[PDB]
DNA sequence: AGCTTTCACCTGAAA
DNA sequence: TAGAAAGCT
């Protein structure tokens, strides 16, 4: 239906998969000849530039977490906790 | 990959009736009279007449050209060739069907002003027929009521001919003398 | 919910047998899993595979193609929710990384 | 006739494309797909309306590829035709068939049996004419005419009509 | 309830559904001897009213299906007199958790 | 079987347990919420010995002249005296660790100590002590009130389930009811004080670790714990079999149980 | 190699959702198929050159999709369907739950 | 590797199982299948417009689609059909086939109980389409007689009149393939002693059926879109494409035909028999038997391992293998070759461990990495790099075998006269060797384990080995008596941070399984760890040095 | 009604 | 290779 932001109730940390997933998308991305959010400062690989971008939480990406009934809830990467 | 619309229907291995469409007001599934914007909200049907419909066109178009050069940032003869000008700005010209449809909608107008054709859709959404009526009252000039009654068949009992002849009288009247 | 405790009773009782330590969990989960439905739902081709899951995950055990069979004349319809099912269609199945959606936002996109 | 339909394109950016012209792409790209198409369903789609507020949504990466999918919500002019309408047109051709006329995008054409038995056709003039006892049909001429059928035709809907009918005809 | 001795003849059990919206209950006086409930593995079961499982359902955004399912026949669904969808939460104690709430809606 | 049989399940992003049709297995993970790998076989002090030992290493009382914390403890120790305030406060602490231990005498009934749960606590405490160089004859500069309620507000923050409601926040206290446990029986003021000898900083610092480890503890959304059990209890049947009263038991009575035989081999009552 | 029912088994309990795909699809079967809007079907007689895709017997010359799916499972929808079986497929829903 | 089409790319949500109403087999088919024989224009090698392509899919490879013009790969087949003589039961639902008789009135085609009785209206009930179809037909299958009037829902004196038909019900058993029946009969009250024993036409249950009320059969099994009753008793049969049933044609003037190929043959050519039979001078014997004889072939067709014994064998004493077979697990169809798969990308070797390798290391014999390709995206961080791989060539070492330009086409680095003079472009794919640091997938089947399949760091080394590190040995329960493992490489850069990000070695550390950790020091350095470690071992300066120097983050000290 | 009658079996690698 | 769920006299 779409959970409003303050009626979130799921993680506010990313989940271990969210995190493998937002970086193999950047770097796919990255590689796709995408534009880079931040200062490479030299790196060349994509998966460097995207963990990069991920600890400077510039990353353009939303999570939609999807719940047993259908319902959602949309996480910033720039929101969420990275404790991993 | 084509385009799509608010109506939903899942038609399940269950195709047809294509029922023929006619001015028996017996439009396309898509045009409903009953519709829905995507606002979710349900709308009556939008019908244009041949004024309405160019004064559409023009102004959306003229607010591209706004728009196209906001980001740039960081006489019916005379309105042929005014509008040319536009569509060579803001179309992308290989829409030729467009350039045809503005020539058309240019020479065949019935109303020149946007208080003009105000107006006449005040007159007309009175008479609470279904937009495409509506519209072809507008679009078409007629004299009797029989004109009227024949050329649009759809209206036949829906209004006394002389109501109709009241209206037909109103809109000659509105005509912007070219 | 008895029954429960004895089925865990009697499962960890072999695997302490051999001497060997398997984490709670995993077997209160298989425990868990026979015991729901409302009574000894068993782990064979009539048990559990008898159950409502999709035909296509369904099918990839034991009845092959019994079930979809089956699955013609009570004109069944597949959810598309099991892992097997998405195996089948050559699809990313919802599970771990596949388990939610990644989308751009336009908006913080121009912030940076 | 002449709607105002309100649309959806679900469009596929490249990855390469993910900066800050995005939604100017976007919309452009709109445009370019689904300005001056023709559909039999919707008919021609002329021009897109209210380009300023036109509804982005979030775009869903795609799962083997970077590319990102978008629902584009829209609203735009259309025109499609229908059988028993009446048109106001301008001739195009004429033949010993029949004469085509122009109506907005599309062309409804008249068959030598479509009009009255006394509006004869006449060869030897330039260009060629349909002559009456009263008026005359030529390549330039206006004409009011009624939709007898239409056949969706890919970059087209091309109709047949008929102004033997009353009130039909030369105008 | 009608606790019996040995037998109650299926000549008389046909009058068991005559009389709604009250409800007939058999019990066998042999079971009764001891109480199940009060065994080692039977946990603390609790009947629901009819808005703690709106309630319970709504929170975990659920269907009545993909609720765990307690038998009518079940000696705890007897014990409670349990009826078609009435809901139990049940409360063990976990050797992880130290406290867990289940629950079983009725067949 | 065991695989095809448990495959489509997984923990949904609400901590839930559920197949393809959604239907709940389990209401939290492993009745827990925790994700296994972060636990390690923790020992719950509370539990045993003479009621008389327990008295022994968590009593305070403030009004007693022998029974207070001797001012080598805390600097407060000659001003903490008396103070009926306060010592309500420790009341409460050594009421509600009672309490703890009657609870887990009735979940754990032989009395076993060692259970395997999340955060290492003595670790924590240990670490703790080289990282701020712990000196076993300078008294703290915590308060009663700086561990008593400190400890409370630690608690509160060890978050499984999130949701604001009754049947959701009520759930969350289930969860976290034997690691609390075990918090209070690790962190009683007596016992921080006197063994662990921490000061404000170490205490503070022992909180905020305790805090993170537990959050990182909890399974993540996604994780596949229908096929992750269901190898669990299948690779060890395996290497019972493909390496080297008398009831039937392994590879067999494994066998006798997953397909729910009828008429099994060795039936029997333990009366 | 294979890759085969017990790989996929570690794969899944491991989460890797898209390198599981990967070796199924594009690390091996993976084909294209044209099927139609209304009866789910491989019925399509995709002119992809002419761009003219139709399902006669629907008339449908709208209504089509493109799918990836294991050549493996074209093949199988193909068997069931010469056994009087329709294993219709749908790119859309409406169950919900 | 298939062509750009204009159609929407999307993901099967929904798989609606059905059956094919003779109506729609017609209709989708794009030929029939009149003859029996194969191909060869009589002998000129070439299709007959008859039986495999008079429209259908293509053999030949060098020759397009006679419907879409695509040909081979891109085209799947097309289907066809054969409009069988008369009707025959399909041989999955002989069963619910009978099952349905059992249930409904076999002349007038009314359910044999209704909401009039008790046990029924609760049968009824019952959500589940399977669980009522169940119930339904216990509470049916003693029902002897279609009743006119049933005692009403009130009272026993005053019986309501239902619908109509007083007729007695046949009591069904199966002569395998073949459906008949015991009408009770009636003679001076008693009679049966000796009943009416005749057998029930497939055409008969068929027209029973057709007539089975849509409100009717959807309190049964069934499903008035879908799946119909009727549907379950063949018609029209739908004749598979080649991709289904290929012609393996073998060097060139040989055919190669599939088992399928001449079932339906044998099938087409039973029809024939049929079809003259009773068209010509009908001596009716010859038909019930010409027509048992089609219902055998059509049978035998989907599934050859009936329990009704015949094996029907091809003539080489061989059984003819069914549809069924096929799709039948532990190989075949599902099981074989879609839960599981062969795979490219993928290589084994002999395993052997090395103490001188980290932990997550993975040696891999030059051979396997210069077989093993990356497909890597020219990107102005690569472009320099890759050109050099490029130039380097497929035989040496750090170096690829093909780039693949935006035009989708392959440059076989290895043969293309413009192996030197090419110079990259962004967006380009050069397929790269495997090298040093790259994420693989590792593998010991058992793969009981979430720990049997880790991802590892490429090292490349001599020898053809894949040299593990030791402490890694106890997940696999790999040893190094024989033992040989798999490798697959990922092909993404999106599957490469899924297995460095998730299933590698130092993550999968402490298993989840026992919450324990799952590997640990062994063999030579568990022995020499005691001995290195007694109060009384004491180690000379000469050697502390060297020791020293050999821990890698030793800090000088 | 009770005995009869009826209906899957480890993973990869091989010739 | 041996164990349950259909249906048999
Ligand atoms: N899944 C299967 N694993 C098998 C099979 N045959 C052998 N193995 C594997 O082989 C390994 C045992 O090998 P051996 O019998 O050659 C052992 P060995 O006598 O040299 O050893 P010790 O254990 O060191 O005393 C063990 O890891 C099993 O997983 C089989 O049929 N299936
Ligand atoms: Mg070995
Ligand atoms: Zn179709
Ligand atoms: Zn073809
Ligand atoms: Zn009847």
């Amino acid at each position: 239906k779409a959970i409003p932001k303050d009626q979130r109730a799921t993680t506010p940390y990313m989940t271990k998969y969210e995190r493998a997933r937002i970086l193999g998308t950047r770097a796919l991305q990255i590689s796709m000849n995408a534009p880079v959010f931040v200062d490479l400062e030299g790196e060349t690989d994509p998966l460097r530039i995207a963990m990069k971008e991920l600890a400077e939480k510039k990353i353009p990406l939303v999570i939609r977490r999807y719940l047993p009934d259908g319902s959602f809830e949309d996480w910033s990467v720039e929101e969420l906790i990275v404790d991993l | 990959v084509s385009t799509s619309t608010f109506q939903t229907r899942r038609r399940r291995l269950k195709k047809v009736e294509e029922e023929e469409n006619a001015a028996t007001l017996q439009l396309g599934q898509e045009f409903q009279l009953k519709q829905i914007n995507h606002q979710g909200e349900e709308e009556e049907l939008i019908a244009l007449n041949l004024s309405e419909a160019r004064l559409v066109i023009k102004e959306a178009l003229v607010e591209r050209r706004r728009a196209f050069k906001r980001s740039q940032k960081k006489t019916r003869e005379k309105e042929l060739e005014s509008i040319d000008v536009l569509l060579e700005q803001t179309t992308g010209g290989n829409n030729k069907d467009l350039k045809n449809t503005m020539q058309y909608l240019t020479n065949f107008s019935r109303f020149r002003d946007q208080e003009t054709v105000g107006a006449v859709i005040q007159l007309l959404k009175s008479t609470g027929l279904h937009p495409f009526e509506v519209a072809q009252l507008g679009s078409l000039a007629c004299d009797t009521a029989d004109e009227a009654k024949t050329l649009i068949p759809s209206l036949n009992n829906k209004i006394s001919d002389d109501e109709l002849e009241r209206i037909l009288k109103e809109l000659s009247n509105l005509e912007t003398l070219y | 919910e008895a029954g429960r405790a004895a089925l865990y009773k009697e499962v960890y009782n072999v695997i302490a047998s051999d001497g060997s330590y398997v984490n709670y969990r995993h077997m209160a989960l298989l425990v868990d899993v026979m015991t729901t439905q409302g009574g000894l739902t068993s782990v064979t081709r009539h048990g559990f595979n008898r159950s409502n899951t999709g035909a296509l995950m369904r099918c990839s055990f034991e009845e092959t193609v019994e079930i979809l069979f089956e699955a013609g004349a009570s004109a069944e319809l597949d959810d598309c929710r099991g892992v097997s099912e998405n195996v089948i269609l050559g699809q990313m199945a919802p599970i771990g990384t596949g388990a939610f959606d990644v989308m751009i936002d336009e908006e913080s996109l121009v912030k940076y | 006739m002449f709607f105002i339909k309100d649309l959806s394109l679900n469009i596929t950016l490249h990855p390469s494309f993910f900066g800050p012209r995005m939604k100017q792409y976007l919309k452009t790209k709109l445009l370019e797909e689904v300005e001056g198409s023709c559909t039999g369903k919707f008919g021609y789609i002329l021009c897109v309306l209210d380009y300023d507020n036109i509804d982005i949504q979030r775009g869903r990466i795609l799962p083997t590829d970077g590319s990102a999918e978008f629902n584009v919500k829209y609203r735009a002019v259309v025109f499609k035709p229908f059988k028993g309408e009446v048109v106001d047109g301008t001739v195009v051709s004429c033949s010993q068939h029949g004469f085509e006329v122009q109506v907005g995008p599309m062309k409804v054409f008249v068959t030598k049996h479509l009009m009255p038995q006394d509006l004869t056709f006449n060869a030897g003039s330039n260009p060629p004419s349909y002559q009456s006892s009263e008026d005359v049909i030529t390549i330039k001429s206006r004409i009011r005419v009624k939709i007898e059928g239409c056949i969706s035709q890919v970059s087209s809907i091309h109709a047949i009509g008929s102004i033997k009918e009353d009130y039909l005809g030369a105008i | 309830i009608f606790v019996y001795q040995n037998n109650i003849t299926p000549s008389a059990m046909k009058l068991v559904p005559s009389i709604p919206p009250a409800t007939i209950e058999t019990f066998n006086e042999a079971a009764l001897v001891v109480n199940i409930t009060h065994h080692e593995l039977v946990p603390k079961h609790i009947r629901l009213s009819s808005d703690e499982k709106r309630e319970l359902l709504k929170r975990y955004r659920l269907k009545e299906s993909q609720l765990p399912r307690i038998q009518r026949a079940d000696p705890v669904a007897l014990y409670l007199g349990l009826k078609r969808g009435e809901v139990v939460k049940i409360i063990r104690k976990s050797e992880t958790s130290g406290r867990y709430a289940s629950y079983r809606i009725c067949m | 079987r065991l695989v095809k049989a448990l495959e489509d399940i997984m923990v949904h992003y609400d901590n839930t347990t559920r197949n393809s049709l959604g239907n709940v297995i389990q209401f939290i993970y492993g009745e827990d919420g925790m994700d296994a790998a972060h636990i390690e076989k923790q020992s719950l002090d509370t539990i045993g010995g003479s009621d008389a030992a327990f008295e022994k290493r968590y009593r305070v009382d403030l009004l007693n002249t022998d029974h207070t914390l001797d001012p080598s403890l805390l600097e407060s120790g000659s001003e903490i005296l008396g103070d009926l305030k306060l010592q309500v406060l420790l009341d409460e602490e050594y009421k509600q660790l009672v309490k703890d231990r009657k609870f887990l005498r009735e979940v754990f009934v032989d009395g076993e100590a060692n259970w395997p749960l999340p955060v290492n606590i003595r670790r924590i405490i240990q670490n703790a002590q080289q990282t701020f160089h712990i000196d076993h004859t300078k008294p703290s500069d915590l308060t009663i009130k700086d561990i008593v309620l400190g400890v409370k507000d630690l608690q509160e923050n060890l978050l499984v389930l999130r949701g604001k409601n009754e049947i959701i926040q009520n759930a969350q206290r289930d969860a976290v009811t034997l690691f609390c446990c075990l918090l209070r029986s690790r962190l009683a003021t007596r016992r921080v004080l006197q063994e662990y000898r921490l000061t404000k900083q170490a205490f503070d610092w022992v909180l905020s670790n305790i805090e993170a480890q537990f959050l990182r503890s909890v399974v993540h959304p996604g994780e596949m714990v229908g096929v992750l059990a269901a190898q669990s209890i299948g690779e060890p049947a395996t290497q019972m079999t493909l390496n080297t009263k008398k009831v039937t038991s392994g590879v067999p009575r494994l066998k006798e149980i997953l397909n729910v035989a009828k008429n099994m081999k060795t039936p029997s009552l333990t009366v | 190699l294979r890759f085969g029912e017990m790989e996929r088994d570690c794969m899944i309990a491991h989460g890797a959702a898209s390198f599981l795909k990967e070796r199924l699809m594009e690390a091996s079967d993976a084909f294209r198929v044209h099927i139609c809007g209304i009866c789910g079907l491989m019925t399509v007689i995709a002119k992809l050159n002419h761009n003219q895709f139709e399902c006669k017997g629907c008339d449908n010359k709208i209504d089509i999709y493109q799918i990836h799916i294991p050549y493996a499972a074209k093949l199988l929808f193909q068997e069931l369907m010469a056994m009087n079986i329709t294993p219709r497929l749908y790119t859309d829903r409406s169950r919900d739950f | 590797g298939q062509q750009y089409s204009s159609a929407p790319l999307r993901t099967v949500k929904e798989v609606q199982f059905g059956l094919f109403s003779p109506e729609e087999v017609r209709a989708i088919s794009v030929a029939k299948i009149r003859f029996p024989e194969t191909m060869d224009e009589t002998q000129t090698r070439a299709k007959i417009g008859g039986l495999n392509d008079p429209r259908l899919g293509s053999i030949d490879r060098n020759l397009k689609c006679q419907t879409c013009q695509e040909g081979m790969n891109e085209c799947p087949g097309h289907f066809g059909h054969i409009d069988l003589a008369k009707p025959v039961f399909h041989v999955g639902f002989i069963a619910k086939i009978k099952k349905v008789c059992e249930c409904v009135c076999m002349h007038c085609g009314k359910l044999l109980l209704d909401e009039h009785n008790e046990l029924m209206r609760q049968a009824l009930a019952i959500k589940d389409s399977k669980k009522r179809f169940a119930a339904i037909w216990t509470l049916c299958k003693t029902k002897m007689v279609c009743e006119t009037d049933v005692p009403s829902e009130d009272d026993p004196t005053q019986l309501v009149s239902r619908g109509g038909c007083g007729n007695t019900q046949p009591t069904i058993r199966k002569d395998g393939l073949k459906l008949v029946g015991s009408w009770k009969k009636d003679r001076a009250t008693g009679d049966a002693d000796e009943p009416e024993l005749r057998v029930l036409s497939t055409e008969e249950i068929l027209n029973i059926f057709k007539h089975i009320s849509v409100k009717d059969f959807t309190s049964l099994g069934f499903n008035e879109v879908f799946s119909r009753p009727e549907w379950m008793i063949l018609t029209c049969l739908p004749v598979p494409p080649p991709p289904v049933r290929p012609s393996i044609s073998f060097n060139e003037s040989q055919r190669g035909e599939d088992d399928l190929t001449f079932k339906l043959a044998d099938i087409l050519k039973a029809n024939i028999s049929l079809e003259t039979l009773e068209h010509n001078g009908a001596p009716h014997h010859a038909i019930e038997e010409a027509e048992s004889l089609l219902q055998f072939h059509v049978a035998t067709y989907m599934d050859n391992d009936i329990a009704g014994q015949p094996q029907a064998l091809q003539k080489s004493g061989r059984p003819v293998k069914s549809i069924r077979a096929r799709l039948k697990g532990k190989e075949g169809r599902i099981r074989g070759n879609l839960m599981g798969k062969r795979v490219d990308f993928s290589a084994r070797t002999v395993i052997s461990g090395d103490p001188n390798l980290e932990l997550d290391q993975v040696g891999v014999p030059k051979s396997i990495a210069k077989t093993l390709t990356y497909p890597e995206v020219v990107t102005p961080y690569n472009i320099d790099r890759l050109t050099q791989l490029v130039r380097n060539g497929p035989n040496e070492h750090p170096g690829a075998k093909y780039v693949i330009r935006d035009s989708g086409d392959r440059i076989d680095l290895r043969y293309s006269k413009r192996a030197g003079d090419i110079q990259l472009q962004y967006g380009w794919k050069v397929e790269r060797h495997i090298m040093d640091n790259d994420p693989v997938l590792f593998n010991r089947q058992p793969s009981l384990h979430k720990m049997s399949m880790m991802a590892h760091r490429v090292k490349v080394i001599p020898y053809s080995t894949f040299r593990l590190n030791l402490s890694v040995t106890s997940p696999y329960n790999a040893d190094f008596d024989g033992d040989e493992m798999n490798l697959h490489v990922p092909q993404s850069e999106e599957t490469r941070a899924e297995l460095s990000q998730l299933c590698a070695v130092p993550l999968q550390i402490v298993s989840p399984q026992s919450n324990k950790p799952c590997m640990g020091i062994v063999q030579d350095t568990l022995c020499g760890i005691r001995k290195l470690t007694l109060r009384d071992t004491f180690i000379e300066l000469d050697q502390v040095l060297n020791m020293l120097y050999w821990v890698p983050d030793w800090d000088g000290v």
